């Protein structure tokens, strides 16, 4: 009964969210407390561990508040496939191979998806990866998986980069499937997701009351005539309106699917579809910007503060 | 009613490459003005505020 | 440009910016001063709003 | 435009608010070359 | 041959009172730490009203007597800065290096001046309320002439 | 009485030295009215006064 309490002594206290501040110029103790975050990284010493907390259980707490760890999905890839002076924050789209057994992984940016798609924003396709046929064999049969309108259902999202190790042979990308997306490097930086300016269009924009907390990415793969397109939206609203508001601005090119071609078979009758790629700041993100290679710069769409959390393929018509 | 006369400077300002900034200027071609305040003030105690 | 049988009469609102002064007595309201309270809201994925 | 270097430098206070009409200016460019950080974006960069 | 820089500059912020302005001349105030725990306030006058006897045959108005309750108006307010969570785990971290020592430094000056800042802006807000609690309670001076 | 009211009257206000503050203080006959202006605090903020 005071063994009890002493345990609950150390089970009780939430982190104190309000504190009585006197002065600003004090910078006390208390705010101190208040602003003092945990790092998941600390040099291997026992000072520096046992100071940083890194061995606390669950969280990281020198020795449940709205934070969680993020979760890293690590893939590897052929080092052709993936060319490497890409920025961290890309979204990568891990193509679920049909071998049986196979350990290798075929994961696609959307520039490197481009070349696919096909087979400035060409111009930088290209000049990132002057080879459209050692990705045309990594699926299959495009042709036919295509040609069947299931191209769909077979990429499965993964989230952006965060760290990727330059190996010769066989590359070791990590990404991050599910949550914060944030850098883990010995100085810790931000990571922003970086997006081609021709492919990413908005929606608040397109449409021209109440603020949201948040606004989330959407990715859309989309079956047309010349070709699949891979646009990326950016919503402030929710889902099932974003199924309806979609399909009122395919609704264009729904009537000219069905009247450029007319579909006599029952495979081709979906027109893409879209997943959610997760959700960040609705307020200051996308400030744009360029992505500089060696020779020439496409403009690129760098979203700051992700939180990554994909969602599944929902159908367009 | 104006006045007639207004003191002022008479000569012009001294800015001269010291030392550590030649060193700076020799090495990556990057001089600092005023690189003695530089020193004042991010080695000799940083954390006096301005 | 032949007049109908009827006759409108249009109504508009217009908006005048002005500068106004402001008069107030001396100790017309008592107040009753709280103290400041800092607390964070919502620790997003790279920065926490205070 | 994004031109600047955006280091921590040891800044210099000066005696002049330059504060009058700031937003304005930087909405419409009377300045060639300077960088907006707001909020999260305005600590210092790391060296 | 060299690019030089010339400069390094940045605006001092002046700070504000509400006691230094000349807006208090309008009010009195104190200081109430428990106003959370508070929920209404109430000033209760009372006001007799005298009259004057007449000679004529009138209904006399007899000694009569005004309370009114005069109510308070609280006010909340509240702006938010954002801390990146980079300077806070560098804030908690120790330094060993000069180079973490002058990022160490850097992030002390964020998170300092980000304080200031928030005492500086609960410092404009409660000007600013005072301002609208004065522009809430003032008619024109066009029915003030009338009722003068 | 209305004399013994006034320390009643006077909480907080009395027991307290007069500090100077800066205002530009003309007069109106018998009252000294002090006309002044901030809008000085909202051009820092870029605020609409």
């Amino acid at each position: 009964r005071r063994r009890l309490q002493r345990r609950i002594a150390g089970l009780l206290p939430p982190p104190a969210r309000r504190l009585n501040i006197s002065r600003g110029s004090e910078f006390t103790r208390d705010v101190r407390g208040l602003v003092e975050e945990h790092a998941q990284a600390s040099s291997l010493s026992a000072a520096a561990v046992w100071r940083a907390g890194l061995l606390a259980p669950g969280e990281v707490a020198v020795a449940w508040s709205g934070w969680r760890p993020p979760v890293f999905g690590d893939f590897l890839i052929h080092a052709s496939s993936f060319n490497n002076a890409e920025a961290t924050g890309t979204p990568l789209f891990q193509f679920k191979q049909s071998d049986p057994f196979s350990g290798v992984d075929a994961v696609f940016t959307p520039l490197s998806l481009f070349i696919l798609m096909n087979h400035g924003l060409t111009r930088m396709a290209n000049l990132l990866y002057d080879s459209p046929a050692t990705l045309a064999d990594l699926v299959p049969d495009f042709g036919r998986l295509v040609a069947d309108r299931r191209f769909h259902n077979f990429i499965t999202p993964v989230g952006p980069l965060v760290e990727n190790i330059k190996s010769t042979y066989l590359n070791k990308i990590t990404t991050v499937v599910h949550g914060p997306v944030v850098s883990k490097a010995i100085p810790r930086s931000t990571v922003k997701v970086t997006v081609p300016q021709e492919a990413f269009v908005d929606l608040d924009a397109w449409l021209s009351q109440p603020c949201p907390a948040d606004a989330r990415l959407y990715v859309a793969l989309t079956y047309e005539e010349a070709g699949p397109r891979f646009t990326f939206f950016q919503s402030s609203r929710g889902h099932c309106q974003i199924m309806n508001i979609l399909r009122i601005y395919y609704s264009p090119s729904i009537m000219h699917r069905y009247a450029v071609v007319q579909p006599l078979h029952i495979e081709e009758l979906t027109f893409g579809a879209v997943a959610c790629l997760g959700t960040f700041s609705a307020t200051d993100g996308w400030r744009r910007s360029a992505f500089n290679y060696r020779g020439s710069s496409l403009p690129v769409v760098e979203i700051d503060s992700f939180y990554s959390n994909v969602s599944d393929w929902e159908v367009i018509l | 009613e104006a006045d007639n006369q207004i003191m002022g400077p008479s000569s012009y300002a001294s800015f001269v490459v010291r030392g550590e900034n030649l060193v700076t200027a020799v090495s990556y071609g990057r001089v600092m003005r005023t690189f003695e305040h530089f020193m004042a003030r991010i080695v000799d105690s940083p954390e006096k505020a301005g | 440009k032949i007049h109908p049988g009827v006759a409108m009469t249009v109504v508009r609102t217009d908006e005048i910016l002005s500068e106004n002064i402001l008069f107030s007595s001396r100790a017309s309201t008592s107040m009753f001063i709280g103290t400041p309270n800092v607390s964070r809201r919502e620790a997003r994925v790279d920065a926490v709003t205070f | 435009n994004e031109g600047v270097e955006n280091r921590p430098f040891p800044y210099l206070t000066v005696d002049a608010d330059l504060l009058s009409n700031l937003r304005q200016s930087a909405a419409e460019g009377l300045f060639h070359s300077f960088d907006l950080l707001v909020g999260k974006d305005a600590r210092e960069a790391g060296i | 041959k060299f690019e030089v820089l010339l400069g390094v500059y940045t605006n001092a912020i002046q700070y504000v009172r509400f006691l230094e302005t000349a807006l208090a001349v309008s009010c009195v105030n104190t200081e109430f730490k428990d106003l959370s725990r508070m929920t209404d306030g109430k000033i209760q006058f009372r006001i007799s009203v005298p009259t004057i006897a007449h000679g004529d045959g009138r209904r006399p108005s007899k000694q009569r007597t005004f309370i009114v309750v005069k109510n308070c108006h609280k006010h909340h307010i509240s702006t938010e800065m954002e801390l990146s969570m980079l300077d806070l785990e560098i804030l908690h971290s120790i330094p060993e290096t000069p180079v973490e020592y002058a990022e160490y430094v850097g992030a002390v000056k964020t998170v300092a001046s980000a304080l200031q800042f928030g005492v500086d802006a609960l410092e404009r807000g409660l000007i600013n309320t005072v301002l609208s609690v004065k522009l809430r309670h003032a008619p024109p001076m066009f029915i003030l002439q009338t009722l003068a | 009485s209305t004399k013994s009211d006034l320390p009643a009257v006077a909480a907080g206000v009395e027991d307290q030295p007069r500090v100077p503050i800066s205002a530009a203080v003309i007069k109106l006959g018998n009252h000294a009215v002090a006309v002044e202006s901030l809008q000085k605090m909202y051009n820092d903020t870029q605020s609409p006064y």
